RNA sequence: UGGGAGAGGGUGGUGGAAUUCCCGGAGUAGCGGUGAAAUGCGCAGAUACCGGGAGGAACGCCGAUGGCGAAGGCAGCCACCUGGUCCACCCGUGACGCUGAGGCGCGAAAGCGUGGGGAGCAAACCGGAUUAGAUACCCGGGUAGUCCACGCCCUAAACGAUGCGCGCUAGGUCUCUGGGUCUCCUGGGGGCCGAAGCUAACGCGUUAAGCGCGCCGCCUGGGGAGUACGGCCGCAAGGC
């Protein structure tokens, strides 16, 4: 299933809910999501959102920053997406010649 | 019965068809990447031009075919391998002539060529 | 490799019959390194197809290697947007690594209890035609044969 | 083997001596480039202007099969 | 005055290849299509092959780094009508010149109106694929339109992103087309590399983006915006 780790802070369930609704969003390519792993963290700048997953055709692994951690989640979730699409659609390419 | 006839090479990109005529230019017999059992792009391959060849010159030898003329439209890959075949088949190939279809610039072609 | 072209092993001929394609197929029955164990079964399984069928072992171990050899195999290719299975002429080393293999494999399936009896067994019906190591022989000559057309794919 | 060499004097303009013409012709009927027919780009353009009306009165070809 | 080259323009004719369709013949189990497929077509006889016919559009080779035009642009061949342009002679006129706000004309494609025409192609549209989805790309269809006449529209990466004219400032090399005395020389075009010089650089360099003069057009930070309002033009679209 789906781990998150919260280093050198707390957080709680409904935030830790949060964040599998937002990764939920890689559920509309239609591929396995293999042991996605968050990794929760606070800069002095902001705070940090950190994400390795594997899929059968590669891995995604992605940092998100901002101040606001919902808005960090959210840019880790844009990076996400774009890697995934590229690793579903880099291969439709060259299909000619 | 003809003893002499001629054999028409259509050879395109997607297909090849070989079509054994009389020397009026009638068809006796003919067959291709279909016939002999190939789907899709397979039949555009040079083996399946050889197996239609072959049919071909098979079925026309059947009602004693034994010389042709071998007439070629088109610029596929199987072209080659159908006169291959049939010279290798056990007819006399009296000739060997390209007939391809060019225009003097005609009809403008489809988008995809172009 | 990328740089050269790796050289082949040269093995050690066998004590019994002097022989290296007896000690390639001895370490094909080995497992775990026990060398002992794996010369036994073949020496054993050399004595029992005497007892069944009194010819020399050696001669029907070496005619059921000659059965198990392919010809001809598939190899992929991905061309374009589809993976055609390219038809391909076996190479003589590759063609003794998998009729050997699939030798041990295919008698590794076999019901009968002991191993020096499957081993004695198959290399029986291989030398014979029959059982699985030639019918694995005899499909990927097949495959190879249904994929005549894509021979000009051949690298 | 340029054929304006194989030949000596004669007309360009003239559309009717069709066995000087048929010689500037490739064995598929089409009109031969400058590098096998030897001509300056001024008399090639009068060559192929007049065989063009050669081929209008019927004394050559528009095009030929190619034989093997 | 005497010549030259050229897809310069307009009008009337006319040739062959190919596509499609229709007719006749012959023949059978598929054809077509794609990266792979499917839609589609086909035993109600398709595809491939032969003969006949109809019709529209575009002109293979020649063809080129080529030619012509002010620009847009111009390519089978014949004829008629007609423009620009170059050369040699150095014969005539005697500054008759340059530019050019307004004006006028021309102005690719798409588009519009009236009428014809319609083979191929193809916006819109319908279907098959592809894809997570695919109002696309690919595939099978398909109407305007693409073509002709007349009348409109007046835009563009309408580009050399480079206004026109004149004079001046190394050469090398390829080419088109004239005139020599024909080695080569000299005109007029079209390219390339480069003297000096220019340039922020890239680059330009006797086809200047060098050095000068004349006249015109134009710019004055990005967005808002080629928008709004007014006016003028247009059938509308929409243009200035
Ligand atoms: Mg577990
Ligand atoms: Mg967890
Ligand atoms: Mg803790
Ligand atoms: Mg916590
Ligand atoms: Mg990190
Ligand atoms: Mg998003
Ligand atoms: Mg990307
Ligand atoms: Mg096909
Ligand atoms: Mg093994
Ligand atoms: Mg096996
Ligand atoms: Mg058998
Ligand atoms: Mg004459
Ligand atoms: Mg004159
Ligand atoms: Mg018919
Ligand atoms: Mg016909
Ligand atoms: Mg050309
Ligand atoms: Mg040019
Ligand atoms: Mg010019
Ligand atoms: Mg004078
Ligand atoms: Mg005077
Ligand atoms: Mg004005
Ligand atoms: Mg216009
Ligand atoms: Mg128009
Ligand atoms: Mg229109
Ligand atoms: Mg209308
Ligand atoms: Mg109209
Ligand atoms: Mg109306
Ligand atoms: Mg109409
Ligand atoms: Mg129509
Ligand atoms: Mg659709
Ligand atoms: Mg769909
Ligand atoms: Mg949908
Ligand atoms: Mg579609
Ligand atoms: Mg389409
Ligand atoms: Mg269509
Ligand atoms: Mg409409
Ligand atoms: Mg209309
Ligand atoms: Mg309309
Ligand atoms: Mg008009
Ligand atoms: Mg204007
Ligand atoms: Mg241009
Ligand atoms: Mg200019
Ligand atoms: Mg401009
Ligand atoms: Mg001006
Ligand atoms: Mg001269
Ligand atoms: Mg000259
Ligand atoms: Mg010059
Ligand atoms: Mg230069
Ligand atoms: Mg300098
Ligand atoms: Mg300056
Ligand atoms: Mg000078
Ligand atoms: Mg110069
Ligand atoms: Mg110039
Ligand atoms: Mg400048
Ligand atoms: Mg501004
Ligand atoms: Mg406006
Ligand atoms: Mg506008
Ligand atoms: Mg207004
Ligand atoms: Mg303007």
């Amino acid at each position: 299933t789906m781990n998150i780790t919260s280093k050198q802070m707390e957080i709680t369930p409904a935030i830790r809910q949060h964040v599998a609704d937002r990764l939920a969003k890689l559920e509309k390519w239609q591929t396995h999501l293999i042991n996605p792993h968050i990794i929760l963290s606070k800069e002095p700048q902001g705070f940090v959102a950190d994400a390795t997953i594997n899929t059968p055709n590669g891995v995604l692994v992605a940092s998100g920053k901002h101040e606001d951690m919902y808005t960090a989640i959210n840019e880790l979730i844009n990076k996400l997406e774009r890697q995934l699409n590229k690793l579903q659609h880099k291969g439709e390419a060259r299909r000619a010649a | 019965q003809v003893a002499s006839g001629r054999a028409y090479i259509h050879a395109s990109y997607n297909n090849t068809i070989v079509t054994i005529t009389d020397p009026d230019g009638n068809p006796i017999t003919w067959s291709s990447g279909g016939v002999i059992g190939y789907k899709g792009s397979r039949k555009g391959t040079p083996y399946a031009a050889q197996l239609a060849a072959l049919d071909a010159a098979k079925k026309a030898m059947a009602y004693g075919m034994q010389s042709v003329d071998v007439i070629v439209r088109g610029t596929g890959a199987g072209r080659e391998q159908a006169i291959r075949a049939l010279q290798a088949s056990g007819l006399q190939v009296k000739s060997i002539v390209d007939d391809t279809p060019v225009p003097h610039n005609g009809c403008r072609p489809k988008k995809k060529f172009r | 490799a990328r740089r050269r072209r790796a050289e082949v092993r040269q093995l050690q001929p066998d004590l019994v019959y002097g022989d290296v394609l007896v000690t390639a197929f001895i370490n094909k029955i080995m497992r775990d390194g026990k060398k002992n164990l794996a010369a036994r079964i073949f020496y054993d399984a050399c004595k029992i197809i005497q007892e069944k069928t009194g010819q020399e072992p050696l001669k029907v171990f070496k005619q059921a290697v000659e059965n198990v050899k392919p010809r001809m195999e598939v190899r992929s290719r991905r061309v374009g947007g589809a993976n055609y299975q390219v038809p391909m002429e076996v190479s003589p080393r590759r063609q003794q690594s998998l009729a050997l293999r699939w030798l041990v494999q295919a008698a590794n399936q076999r019901p009968e209890r002991r191993a020096a009896v499957r081993i004695a067994h198959e290399l029986m019906d291989a030398a014979e035609g029959k059982g699985g190591a030639v019918k694995k022989k005899e499909d990927v000559e097949r495959m190879a044969e249904a994929n005549r057309a894509y021979a000009h794919y051949r690298w | 083997a340029k054929v304006k060499a194989t030949l000596g004097e004669f007309d360009l303009r003239d559309y009717r001596n069709v066995e000087v013409l048929k010689r500037f012709l490739s064995e598929t009927g089409k009109i031969l480039p400058r590098r096998r027919t030897g001509l300056s780009a001024k008399e090639q353009r009068i060559l192929a202007k007049t065989i063009k009306r050669a081929r209008i009165l019927g004394l050559l070809p528009f095009t030929e099969k190619l034989v093997r």
